[PDB]
């Protein structure tokens, strides 16, 4: 469904698959995503979806949960 | 900013480079007197193996 | 005025989206080669920070 569009798009993007990324994982540690890691992430989140996410609401999204939370 | 990445580069390949060096070593050096030491050590272990 | 600006910022809009398309792009083919580094041929071999 569209959650699989981020399911798949962090998996992609931090080289994991689908199922390594556990809701209640951190990307910033439980990832191993950078800031640069974690910006292109986030980044790649709103261009798939083509919406905006300003910065501010990008440093809530640290949890895997999160990424879906605000998108849907 | 401008000074330290002007500085920077020489920093980083002398990293590198003590790092190979070091890591050659069994040991982690730390100090322009740590090597001094190390000097001391190679040279007894020298003076014995003649 | 302002009519002007707007039309500024669709042309900075129509800049932006377009390096989000490389960035992400780039970063989805990389993941490859990192994969490969991960093959731990990779130190200061290949990887050359300065
Ligand atoms: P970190 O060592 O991963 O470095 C992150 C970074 C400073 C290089 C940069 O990529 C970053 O993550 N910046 C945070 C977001 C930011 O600074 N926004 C500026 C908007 S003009």
């Amino acid at each position: 469904t569209i959650e699989e569009r981020v399911k798949k798009i962090i998996g992609e993007q931090l080289g994991v698959k689908q199922e390594e990324v556990t809701n209640n994982a951190s990307f910033v540690e439980d990832l191993g995503a950078d800031s640069l890691d974690t910006v292109e992430l986030v980044m790649a989140l709103e261009e798939e979806f083509d919406t905006e996410i300003p910065d501010e609401e990008a440093e809530k999204i640290t949890t895997v949960q999160a990424a879906i939370d605000y998108i849907n | 900013i401008q000074s330290l990445t002007a500085r920077a580069p020489v920093w980083l390949a002398a990293q590198d480079t003590l790092n190979q060096l070091c890591e050659q070593s069994g040991e982690t050096l730390a100090s322009s007197n740590d090597v001094t030491e190390y000097m001391q050590q190679l040279l007894e272990r020298e003076r014995e193996a003649t | 005025e302002m009519e002007n600006v707007q039309k500024k910022l669709r042309k900075l809009e129509r800049d932006y989206y377009q390096i989000r398309e490389q960035v992400v792009s780039a970063k989805a083919g990389w993941c490859a080669v990192m994969r490969m580094v991960k093959d731990n041929g990779v130190e200061r071999r290949l990887h050359r920070r300065e």
